[PDB]
């Protein structure tokens, strides 16, 4: 994680969980998107 | 008070707040909801639908403009401002009466007076125009 | 099983989610199931 | 001793000749004369024309010996020919009414006969506003300050025309794109100067939505957030819902501009072009 400073602040692989841009966008109980059928949404509760 | 208030601090609710002796704390709120609704805007089903198939949003309610103004006393405009204009067909919302929100009973019996759809819909409209108006949330929403 | 009022249910969720710090902690910890039984919804119907 | 050589009003005009203010100043002429009124550096001030000058003694004595010597003490035409240039003018129309006229003819436009008259008729009937507007272009010069009373008007109709190729404008392209709501494309004019919140394809909707519509110009950023209220893709999104009519506006007028600029090159294409009866275009 420390090496990305000249690159993207974020990993690729990172926490989307600890962004405040990327906060009211998020939608979090969306558990999956499958080809001509759509979409798995899981509510499970808060994670903020 | 705007976000900051005496009770800054916490969630504006509480346990007590709902167990408090005012036993119908839900009358002052709903009596300001239901003067701030009817501007507000109201979901369909909560909507005076059509019953004429002639109003609908698009076209308009009746023939405000009784003929056009062919006959220009100022031919040197013959452009018209008002060709064809009508009278409007904004949707309405129900009667007092068919409005939920006019039951009388949540002011003591709380949430719990309705058919449930009605209560779910009362409640996407809360939050509907909480997230309008709450003025502090809504700032601090654009703001993050 | 045909729920016409899930996703409003959903919106809810997510709205509370998002608004932690405006929500009782008894707020934070509620379920889907806590307000089909509280609000009394049964699924299945197509007409709600 | 000072008479009123100040005719009877004007500044509230009714449409009228100036000779009818010379036939007044008559009346005046023979007050002059036969009440012993002699003009005077107070009487002579629209002839004033004497500011420490010797004019005085010649220009007030013209008028001086002009009034009491009156050679047109009310002869018999004075009155006759002051009541047709009263009579060819229009005594309703005054400020009161002349303003409210002006205004709402500028306001639905120099044409809206009947749509200003609608609220004209406590000013006067229809034909003599008919009549009244005739005349008025035709008068104008007859009027006072009526170059801004025309800006008034004119200018307040370009908005309302602004609107009007804009109708016309995406009229065009809500006609002109194949399934605009994966198809669209305003990259012309992308952003001003802005933090570009909206993405297209949720304004593609919004557009395809306000202009299905149209540009009604009247109440379409309230109908749209009913829509944007009830909208089962978009009432996901939360930043759609705390945006108002109001701020809608902002945004679904920008974006009106964003295609205004867009098609400025294509609007005007099919806007402010009319020909008339007798010249091949």
């Amino acid at each position: 994680v420390p090496l990305f400073e000249g690159e993207l602040p974020d990993q690729p692989l990172a926490n989307p969980f600890s962004e405040r841009l990327y906060k009211l966008r998020l939608q979090e109980f969306f558990l999956g998107r499958v080809p001509h059928i759509g979409d798995f949404y899981m509510p499970r509760l808060h994670s903020y | 008070f705007d976000g900051k208030s005496a009770k800054k601090k916490g969630p504006l609710t509480t346990w007590e707040n709902l167990k408090s002796s005012s036993k119908k704390v839900f009358s002052n709120p709903l009596y300001r909801l239901r003067l701030v609704a009817r501007e507000w805007g109201y979901p369909r089903e909560w909507r005076q639908q059509l019953p004429s198939d002639q109003d609908i949003s698009k076209p308009k309610t009746a023939l405000f403009e009784q003929d056009e103004q062919t006959p220009v006393v100022d031919p040197s405009h013959p452009e018209i401002l008002t060709p064809n204009i009508y009278t409007w067909n904004a949707n309405e919302p129900l009667p007092l009466e068919s409005n939920p929100l006019y039951n009388r009973e949540m002011d003591k019996n709380g949430i719990l007076a309705l058919k449930p759809m009605d209560r779910v819909v009362l409640l996407r409209a809360l939050t509907d125009w909480c997230a309008s108006h709450s003025s502090a949330i809504h700032d601090e929403i654009y703001k993050l | 099983k045909p729920v016409p009022y899930a996703g409003d249910i959903i919106k809810l969720m997510a709205f509370i989610n998002k608004f932690s710090s405006f929500f009782h902690s008894d707020l934070q910890n509620l379920s889907f199931q806590d307000f089909e039984v509280g609000l009394d919804l049964y699924p299945g119907d197509p007409n709600g | 001793h000072p008479r009123m050589p100040k005719p009877h009003v004007f500044h509230s005009h009714q449409l009228q000749p100036p000779q009818l203010k010379v036939l007044y100043e008559k009346e005046r002429m023979w007050t002059a004369k036969k009440t012993g009124y002699v003009p005077t550096m107070d009487d002579v001030k629209a002839a004033y024309g004497d500011i420490s000058d010797e004019e005085e003694k010649k220009q007030k004595l013209e008028l001086l010996k002009l009034s009491v010597n009156n050679s047109q003490p009310l002869t018999e035409e004075e009155e006759k020919m002051k009541a047709d240039w009263e009579s060819e003018g229009f005594t309703n129309w005054n400020k009161l009414e002349f303003r409210k006229f002006i205004t709402v003819s500028g306001k639905y436009g120099r044409n809206s006969i009947q749509a200003i008259a609608r609220e004209l008729a406590p000013g006067k009937t229809l034909e003599e506003v008919r009549a009244y507007a005739k005349a008025f272009w035709s008068n104008i010069e007859r009027i006072e300050d009526y170059e801004k009373y025309l800006k008034i008007i004119e200018n307040e109709e370009e908005k309302i025309k602004r609107v009007k190729m804009q109708q016309e404008a995406l009229r065009r392209k809500l006609s002109e794109y194949k399934n605009p709501f994966f198809d669209l494309k305003l990259k012309h004019p992308p952003s001003s100067n802005n933090k570009r919140t909206y993405s297209e394809e949720e304004d593609r909707f919004i557009l395809l939505m306000l202009f299905k519509y149209g540009l009604d110009r009247d109440d379409v950023y309230e109908l749209v957030r009913d829509e944007i209220r009830d909208c089962p893709l978009f009432e996901l999104d939360f930043y759609f819902r705390s945006r108002t009519p109001v701020e809608l506006a902002r945004r679904g007028n920008t974006l009106l501009q964003c295609l205004e600029k867009e098609f400025n090159a294509g609007i005007v294409l099919d806007d402010a072009t009319k020909d008339r009866m007798k010249k091949e275009d």
